[PDB]
């Protein structure tokens, strides 16, 4: 299958990835306002599959530890969302056996929306008030199957976003974690044996977001 | 198959935002006959490799946008409503407005009786957003009409600093290029927020880090750039010269300068005359009454031939290097730490890390953009960077340079095309009234008797002749010379520039303004004054993508349309992906892009708008006559046209230039009609035309070199990423300027592992050599009169060495380096009701005044409203909570913003007092979106910098007060 390696030690929070996701799928913009943060949209929603979360942490000496987290579906090897959806209707949540993508179909409207979201340990699924369809990151599965990188990966200027076969990406993640640890001693990979979106966090993943890891 | 892209034609483009010059792929429905369906990164482009920041990434949303202008709008005097009109109508009435104002105002001769042939009743603003061919055509249309008040973006951010690089190296351009950053061993980012403002630059910056480079950010604020650097050093606003002066002292004291490089390639060895001195903060030749220097007191000691004398031993006490040592002894760590607010420990860390690049096998680069360099000593700030780079042997080398980051996608090109009052295309000066003949004009160019000094500007007569032969090919250059307008020799140069155009407008001295691809109602400092001032225009032509604060100033906040007599034409132009042409990026890469979809609705490329508008002025002069018609009627516009339309291809071939008859030049034969293969084969005798000598080599008989998409590289090219077969850069595809300085006198690289050029088998291999000649036979700075990198720069108004003069007027009373507090060559009120230092800056997601990005829902989504960034200390002082509405006020105006309370802003320690800085984005305007807010330029003074003629947008006094809501 396929895998993202997301090296958050390289992220400039440019939000190219946030825009690129909406442009490829032609998603609408939310109504947003500034509530004392650069972060916006403030959360994932039916029309927002990825938002970059900003957290400021004090450090001794000048400046801050500014933590950026471009949030997206982890495309879990064994997705709980599927297990929950399969209680109400099989075919609502499916697994692409070629890429490993976890995919919501139009039949998510026929399952319990709250239940499937509750089952996700990363709190990823979002419900349309109108149709009751569930939405999330689909790994740009169509692009991937046609040779192309996911939109958010291709757009990323810093080398934060990496995509490929799970063998080369796990190997990159382990090699890169060893190198990043020299500058950031508390650097860890996010649930690397359980997910296809493997984040390198520069410190306690929970500092980036409360649902950064399961 | 991907359904979205099925049946869509793929074309290439270049991002229409910042000067990185990222490649795009555009998909257009119906195999090109329809609308764009997709815009994303070009995976094959060597700069971005398919990456885009959110601005590039959202260009689909900019183009396929139902808020865009569809057709010309007309506003009649005192009207409170637009009236849709035809192109034929709007351009007819505009052509009658031009001629009417020109005929009434044209002056064949000034008060002193000198030939001038100009009109001072019309001004033009813009634009760095236009294609190079459209910039070159536009400037020449305005000048043929006799305008002298021709300005754009470049004046505000770039013009204040360019002279620092011209003085130092001989050219004003960014010395290296984006890919080259990956070869640097130490990257100093200072007066730049490149992660936000040149985002794809960080691909290459972080690649430098991957190969062991130290990344250093020196900034009053902690930004998205700071987050990804190894070292963040806070600096107090305006303390850059102390910081850099300390680094110079450190380099000199510790012998960390590259002696071999410094001895041969800088003016370190030149003997300064006895008349030079510095004491109590003043250079010799100071006229206290007129606050001005007699620069002849700074002259070099000259030998029998008029060549500056040299001590190659560097022992003579009046050697530049020994005077430099003496000047910078005062800049000790304690005083620099005290004024900068940077800890002594951090100063040492940065100094050690950066000065380590003095070693031949190490390269350091400095990235700066605008920062705070707009003030009177901004030029000296950059001078200091240039001097540090010359001491450490970092000029001409891979991973070195002064990377002066350009702002807009084509601000490099729009400057190159002479859309500033003082220059023609190719940096040939606009003649003044005393330059009464072409012979007199050419006499001004300085000569050198040094046999090793290339002094390439001696070729100027070939470029001026060829440029006059491009505009008027039936006339002898000397005759053509009289057609183009001249400025008053006696008048102060800044009287013709951006800020005095706003002063003249507010005095009612302008009948007509072209706001062509600019939003002055938001972009100009002191917006309340400028918005009023536009009311005093009789007419205004706005050429833009959207209705905006400029087009519609007459119905803005507190405006009564009934009282406002200005006649406004709004002419909607097409977005970048709807037209063909070139844009010159920060690295001088002149990149060809193609039409994706046809222009939206009835929008037009700028080239068609300007050409049709001119053609109508022409018709109207041929059938009525009027003021001096000769310049209009004889202007060669036939070379600008194909199939009844503006031809980017034909204009680009003219700007390159062609032979007007069979010619022997450089010992080779060239046929009539044939393309000039390089500016080296241009002539003064009218054998050649060329609209811009810098473009000679860009479009040859081999074809359009700007359109090359060839990644072919030799190993030595690929090792530093020159990509010489990808597009074309002026001059003659020299990717790294001053590259002769990268080798010793045998032509061997200082750093072979990062060679730029190398002498092999009687040839320079690698980059194109910046100046022909065997190794050790030429001085490496070929555009300098004397041929050296200038550590000592006697052409600078404030002195030949940078000196700390306090740019922060209000909170500072003491200068620790001399008795001279403020710039002795340069009226702030400092009202106590406004105790905070207001500053304006950018975020990644918005572009300029936000006219473009406030129309893109995904960018508004991310950054929906004007905000005010403040420290916890100022928050605690003014009782402001995060997310509270605040009122920000100055003597010039007031606005509301959302408070962002952050440790990313800290108080400055100034003379035992906490001084608070308040940050605002200038990306907002009353037009759009709803609850976006207005321009931060309501707050800023128009009170201009005496020297540069640019106002203060980086340090202006404000107050911040909580706006109370209901409990
Ligand atoms: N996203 C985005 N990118 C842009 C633009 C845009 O609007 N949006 N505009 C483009 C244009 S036209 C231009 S000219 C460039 C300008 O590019 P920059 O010069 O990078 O732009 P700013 O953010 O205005 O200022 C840069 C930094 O200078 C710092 N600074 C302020 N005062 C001082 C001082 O006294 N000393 C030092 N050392 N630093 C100081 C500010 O805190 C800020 O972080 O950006 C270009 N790129
Ligand atoms: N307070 C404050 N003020 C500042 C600055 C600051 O840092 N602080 N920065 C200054 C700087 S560095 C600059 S460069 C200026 C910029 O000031 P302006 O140039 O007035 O700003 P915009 O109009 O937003 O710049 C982009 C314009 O280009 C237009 N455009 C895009 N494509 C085309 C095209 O194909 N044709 C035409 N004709 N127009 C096109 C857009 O629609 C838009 O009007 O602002 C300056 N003002
Ligand atoms: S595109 Fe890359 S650098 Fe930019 S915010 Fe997304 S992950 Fe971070
Ligand atoms: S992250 Fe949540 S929604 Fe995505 S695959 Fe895992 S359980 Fe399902
Ligand atoms: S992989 Fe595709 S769907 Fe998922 S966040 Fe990236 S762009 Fe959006
Ligand atoms: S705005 Fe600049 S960095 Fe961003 S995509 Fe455009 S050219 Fe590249
Ligand atoms: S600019
Ligand atoms: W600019």
């Amino acid at each position: 299958g396929k895998m993202f390696f997301v090296d958050l030690s390289r992220c400039t929070a440019c939000r190219g990835c946030q825009i690129a996701c909406k442009q490829w799928k032609n998603l609408p913009a939310e109504e947003t306002r500034n509530t004392g943060s650069h972060q916006n949209p403030p959360d994932l929603s039916y029309v927002t599959l990825k938002t970059v979360r900003f957290t400021e942490k004090s450090r001794k000496g000048p400046g801050i530890d500014w933590l950026f987290f471009p949030e997206q579906c982890r495309h879990c090897v064994e997705p709980p969302c599927k297990g929950q959806a399969d209680v109400d209707l099989e075919g609502a949540v499916v697994k692409d056996e070629t890429t490993g993508a976890v995919l919501f179909t139009e039949l998510t409207a026929k399952v319990d929306g709250e239940s499937v979201r509750s089952a996700c340990p990363y709190d990823i699924p979002r419900i349309d008030p109108v149709t009751k369809r569930l939405s999330k990151c689909d790994m740009c599965n169509d692009r991937v199957q046609n040779g192309l990188l996911p939109a958010c990966v291709k757009t990323c200027p810093t080398g934060t976003m990496n995509f490929g076969d799970e063998q080369e990406m796990l190997a990159l993640a382990e090699k890169r974690l060893a190198e990043v640890k020299k500058t950031y001693p508390g650097a860890v990979l996010g649930d690397p044996n359980d997910v296809r979106v493997v984040y390198l966090f520069t410190r306690d993943p929970k500092d980036f977001y409360e649902h950064a890891v399961a | 198959e991907l359904q979205k892209l099925q049946w869509a034609k793929q074309t290439t483009s270049i991002c229409c935002y910042c000067a990185v010059g990222c490649g795009l792929i555009v998909h257009t429905a119906k195999d090109g006959q329809g609308r764009a369906v997709n815009v994303e990164g070009d995976p094959d482009h060597p700069i971005n490799e398919g990456s885009l920041c959110p601005k590039g990434a959202s260009i689909f949303q900019l183009g396929e946008n139902d808020q865009r202008g569809t057709q010309p709008l007309y506003r009649a005097p005192f009207s409170d409503t637009w009236k849709p009109v035809t192109w034929d109508f709007a351009l007819t009435e505009i052509a009658k407005r031009i001629k009417k104002t020109r005929d009434a105002s044209f002056t064949e001769k000034n008060a002193a009786g000198d030939l001038v042939n100009r009109t001072e009743a019309i001004a033009s603003f813009g634009s760095a957003a236009m294609d190079n061919e459209e910039c070159w055509a536009y400037g020449n249309i305005l000048r043929s009409l006799g305008l002298v008040y021709i300005e754009h973006q470049a004046r505000i951010x770039h013009s204040p600093t360019v002279p620092a690089l011209a003085e130092s190296f001989g050219r004003g351009a960014m010395t290296n290029h984006w890919n080259d950053l990956a070869n640097s061993d130490c990257i100093l980012i200072m007066g730049s927020n490149a992660a936000e403002n040149h985002p794809i630059a960080f691909k290459w910056v972080l690649r430098a880090k991957d190969k062991g480079a130290t990344l250093i950010h020196v900034d009053p604020r902690f930004t998205r750039t700071s987050a990804r650097c190894d070292v963040y050093a806070p600096i107090r606003s305006g303390a850059d010269i102390p910081f850099l002066g300390g680094l110079i002292k450190y380099i000199l004291d510790n012998k960390l300068y590259f002696t071999d490089y410094v001895r041969e390639y800088t003016n370190a060895s030149l003997i300064v005359g006895e008349k030079f001195s510095f004491k109590d903060g003043l250079f010799s030749g100071y006229d206290a009454a007129n606050k001005k220097y007699d620069k002849s007191m700074w002259a070099f000691e000259l030998d029998a031939n008029g060549v500056p004398k040299r001590d190659p031993a560097l022992k003579h006490p009046r050697c530049v290097i020994n005077l430099l040592k003496k000047h910078y002894e005062r800049y000790n760590l304690d005083k620099v730490a005290a004024i900068t607010g940077t800890s002594k420990e951090q100063l040492q860390q940065v100094y050690k890390a950066y000065a380590a690049t003095g070693k031949p096998d190490k390269a350091g680069t400095i990235m700066y953009a605008m920062g705070w360099t707009q003030h009177s000593v901004g030029v000296q700030n950059i001078r200091a960077m240039a001097m540090i780079q010359l001491l450490l042997g970092n000029i001409g080398v891979a991973g070195g340079g002064v990377n002066a980051l350009r702002g807009e996608s084509n601000v490099q090109g729009s400057t190159d095309q002479g859309l500033l009052a003082h220059i023609w295309p190719g940096y040939n000066p606009v003649p003044n009234s005393k330059a009464a003949t072409l012979e007199l004009y050419n006499a001004a160019t300085p000569q050198s008797k040094d046999p090793m000094s290339v002094n390439w500007w001696q070729n100027r007569p070939k470029y001026v002749a060829s440029y006059l032969k491009a505009l008027y090919p039936d006339e002898e250059p000397a005759a053509a010379y009289d057609y183009l307008p001249r400025i008053d020799a006696g008048r102060k140069l800044t009287d013709y520039f951006w800020l005095n155009i706003f002063e003249k407008m507010d005095k009612g001295e302008f009948k007509g303004l072209f706001a062509w691809g600019m939003n002055p109602a938001c972009g100009g400092a002191n917006a309340n004054k400028n918005r009023k001032a536009m009311g005093k225009l009789e007419w205004l032509v706005n050429v833009n993508l959207f209705e905006n604060e400029t087009s519609s100033f007459w119905k803005g906040p507190g405006m009564n349309p009934a009282e406002i007599g200005t006649e406004v034409f709004f002419l909607p132009c097409c977005v970048s992906i709807e037209k063909e042409g070139s844009v010159a990026n920060s690295g001088r890469w002149m990149q060809w892009r193609y039409r994706g979809p046809k222009p939206y609705a009835e929008t037009k490329p700028d080239g068609d708008i300007m050409l049709d508008m001119f053609k109508k002025v022409r018709e109207l002069y041929a059938k009525e006559g009027g003021a001096y018609p000769a310049p209009i009627a004889k202007l060669n516009i036939a070379d600008w046209e194909e199939h009844n339309e503006f031809s980017p291809t034909k204009v680009a071939k003219l700007m390159n230039g062609y032979f007007l008859k069979d010619t022997e030049v450089g010992g080779k034969q060239f046929k009539k009609g044939q393309q000039v293969p390089s500016f080296a084969f241009l002539t003064a005798d009218g054998s050649t035309c060329s609209g811009n000598w810098l473009h000679a080599g860009s479009f040859t008989d081999a074809g359009n070199l700007m359109a090359r998409r060839d990644k072919t590289q030799t190993p030595e090219q690929a090792r530093i990423g020159l990509f010489p077969n990808w597009s074309f850069c002026w001059p003659v595809n020299r990717r790294i300027l001053y590259n002769r300085a990268s080798v010793d006198k045998t032509g061997k690289p200082w750093n072979p592992a990062k060679a730029v050029i190398e002498w092999k088998d009687g040839k320079w291999v690698g980059d194109v050599v910046d100046g022909g000649g065997d190794p050790g036979t030429k001085h490496p700075f070929i555009m300098q009169t004397h041929g050296f990198g200038a550590l000592y720069g006697p052409g600078r108004e404030e002195g030949p060495f940078p000196e700390h003069y306090e740019p922060l007027e209000c909170p500072v009373s003491k200068n620790p380096f001399s008795k001279q507090l403020h710039n002795p060559v340069a009226k702030a009120v400092c009202d106590p009701r406004y105790p905070f230092i207001g500053t304006t800056y950018r975020v990644t997601e918005h572009w300029q005044t936000g006219l473009m990005t406030r129309r893109c829902a995904w960018l508004v989504e991310a950054e929906p409203q004007i905000f005010c960034e403040i420290s916890k200390e100022l928050a605690k002082l003014r009782g402001i909570g995060n997310g509270d509405t605040v009122k920000v006020s100055s003597l010039r105006g007031a606005l509301e913003a959302v408070a962002i309370v952050t440790e990313r802003i800290r108080p400055f320690k100034i003379e035992g007092v906490d001084v608070h800085m308040v940050g605002l984005p200038w990306h907002y305007g009353w037009m759009v979106p709803k609850n976006g807010g207005d321009t931060a330029n309501l707050l800023t003074p128009s009170a201009g910098d005496p020297n540069t003629g640019i106002p203060e947008t980086k340090a202006f006094m404000v107050d911040v007060r909580k706006v109370w809501s209901h409990p």
